[PDB]
RNA sequence: CCUCCUAAAGAGUAACGGAGGAGCACGAAGGUUGGCUAAUCCUGGUCGGACAUCAGGAGGUUAGUGCAAUGGCAUAAGCCA
RNA sequence: ACGACCAGGGCUACACACGUGCUACAAUGGCGCAUACAAAGAGAAGCGACCUCGCGAGAGCAAGCGGACCUCAUAAAGUGCGUCGUAGUCCGGAUUGGAGUCUGCAACUCGACUCCAUGAAGUCGGAAUCGCUAGUAAUCGUGGAUCAGAAUGCCACGGUG
């Protein structure tokens, strides 16, 4: 986990994008690769297509998702079952 | 000898006896005892009722037993609802904290299941 | 008897105020409280049933009836007239006393108690509930008991509607939800 | 009720941590000492705090401050 | 040997006609006095589940009869003491 | 393009089978307080005393020192006193929840460490099978390389024996 004195980590570009979206009021999914980026309060309401390594999967941001990071909601490997 | 809605063994030392409560380990018990003014080595038997009451009060300060359990459940349920990686792991019944699964995950997985 | 006395003066009055009843006899009253221990494990050995009965007696000052199989069923491996459960029906002052105990002591002693089911009324007034542990009653000693067991409480009342019954119970400061 | 088949049933005093004194008829025999009662039990006080759902946004605000 | 149908509304009535049972049981499952009323379903209820035990309603003998079938049976011939 | 650059993912998946290890299953022990005796090493984009703050991991301040000088760095098993009294326990620590620290552009996948909570399996292990003849086996700690960080591995060092 991130050190508290350092503050939370968000990619600059992604932050800028988020800000732009907020300014607009638009509801089009934003395709991003920044899985390591922490979700913010201002990020709520937006859909953001997080890259899973192969494809971009849309994540509708909720109140409970805030403290979390973006990669958590974008499962990377696909396992069904052995038999 | 009932603290936080559960019966507690009398013959055991106070520190260890408190540990019978879901919500307190050793350190917590020690802290409780300090708050009370009661010695660690003394048994639950041969205590004054006032002392016991004080101990109960001290226990009440921490989230213990059923209350704690419910909270724990909620967190898990919350995670499940989220559908985050940890939540996903929980729903599967496999190690959350990034442990290996190829071998040695038998605490989560239970006993070995033969291939049909 | 304290609770009966309370009912006589206050609860009835409250009920009248609420439902706007014409007759004082139209008011609901708790007819009987029925306690039951279903004990399937008795078919293996007789003593367990006896123990259960003793526990029941300790809980409620009456000696229990030992109920028997109405019909034989293979699914549970029992024959007709097999001593399978034990039951106490409480009426009058003793019943009132039991009720007093239940709410003022026993229910409070329930481990992880966050209320009683409000939607548990049969549809015609008569409330029912069940306890997982017999040790919630201060009558049973924690050290003495060998087998953990429980019982079902059934509060039968004169109430025509379930809502009325609920109201009555509330008037007796019944925990609910 | 029947004379001999029934267990002994006599009035006892049930003391508590509240200071509440409760004279009740019971099969216990000896004087009873309680931990909690109906008046004491944290139903009205506890159950508001005991759920503790809260929110994440506020938590985030608290610890980072931007 | 018993029950039903064949059997034609008294009785009886045949066929290598159509269907089923008996070769017992019970010192209470007999006598009597006193009391009681079933199947099944729905709802609620610790473990407890389609199905034990407890409530309450619907239900109205659809149950029961020591066993085949028929005729009976609440005045119960059914179930307790 | 079977060449080159980039971001994200994977090499860490998980019905299962095998190998090599670590930790245990306790009392020749656990826990608590006190207290003794090493060796061998490393260190400048490094080792970092003291003092202050932090339950703690650590943080702040900041000497020293390319080092028989200073630092890592308190050896641990042990010894003495106390406690537990054979229990799935004051054994055992897996797992999970919450709160954190540090490294690093960055710890979701996927780090280590700390605190509080949680307390699985396991009561010496079937057929079978391995190592070791002396300062050896067994057991106890310590250091180094690789390294921003990340060892139960490896290579070393001493203790008891
Ligand atoms: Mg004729
Ligand atoms: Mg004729
Ligand atoms: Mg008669
Ligand atoms: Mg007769
Ligand atoms: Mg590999
Ligand atoms: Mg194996
Ligand atoms: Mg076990
Ligand atoms: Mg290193
Ligand atoms: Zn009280």
């Amino acid at each position: 986990p991130r050190s508290l004195k350092k503050g939370p980590f968000i990619d600059l570009h992604l932050l800028k994008k988020v800000e732009k979206a907020v300014e607009s009021g638009d509801k089009k999914p934003l395709r991003t690769w920044s899985r390591r980026s922490t979700i913010f309060p201002n990020m709520i309401g937006l859909t953001i297509a997080v890259h899973n390594g192969r494809q971009h999967v849309p994540v509708f941001v909720t109140d409970e998702m805030v403290g979390h990071k973006l990669g958590e909601f974008a499962p990377t490997r696909t396992y069904r079952g052995h038999a | 000898a009932r603290i936080a809605g559960i019966n507690i063994p009398d013959h055991k030392h106070a520190v260890i006896a408190l540990t019978s409560i879901y919500g307190v380990g050793k350190t917590r018990s020690k802290a409780i005892l300090a708050a009370a003014g009661i010695a660690e080595d003394v048994k639950i038997s041969e205590l004054s009722e006032g002392q016991i009451d004080t101990l109960r009060d001290e226990v009440a300060k921490f989230v213990v037993e059923g209350d704690l359990r419910r909270e724990i459940s909620m967190s898990i349920k919350r995670l499940m609802d989220l559908g985050c990686y940890r939540g996903l792991r929980h729903r599967r019944g496999l190690p959350v904290r990034g442990q290996r699964t190829k071998t040695n995950a038998r605490t989560r997985k239970g006993p070995r299941k033969p291939i049909k | 008897a304290k609770l009966h006395d309370y009912y006589k003066d206050e609860v009835v009055k409250k009920l009248m105020t609420e439902f706007n009843y014409n007759s004082v006899m139209q008011v609901p009253r708790v007819e009987k409280i029925t306690l039951n221990m279903g004990v399937g494990e008795a078919i293996a050995d007789k003593k367990l049933l006896d123990n259960a009965a003793a526990d029941l007696a300790a809980i409620s000052g009456q000696k229990p009836l030992i109920t028997k199989a109405r019909k034989s069923v293979a699914g549970f491996k029992i024959r007709q007239g097999y001593p399978i459960g034990c039951k106490v029906t409480l009426r009058g002052e003793r019943m009132w006393e039991f009720f007093e105990r239940l709410i003022t002591i026993a229910v409070p002693r329930i481990r992880d108690f966050r209320g009683l089911s409000a939607k548990s009324f049969d549809g015609r007034g008569n409330y029912s509930m069940g306890v997982r542990e017999q040790i919630i009653f201060p009558e049973i000693d924690y050290d003495k008991v060998d087998r953990v067991r429980g019982l079902d409480i059934t509060i039968t009342t004169t109430a025509k509607s379930d809502e009325e019954g609920r109201a009555l119970l509330a008037a007796f400061d019944f925990p609910f939800r | 009720m029947k004379k001999d088949i029934h267990p002994k049933y006599e009035e006892i005093t049930a003391s508590c941590s509240c200071g509440n004194v409760m004279k009740i008829r019971s099969t216990v025999g000896h004087d009873l000492n309680l931990d909690v009662c109906s008046k004491c039990h944290p139903f009205f006080t506890g159950k508001q705090r005991d759920v503790a759902t809260g929110g994440r946004v506020d938590r985030f605000n608290k610890r980072f401050n931007i």
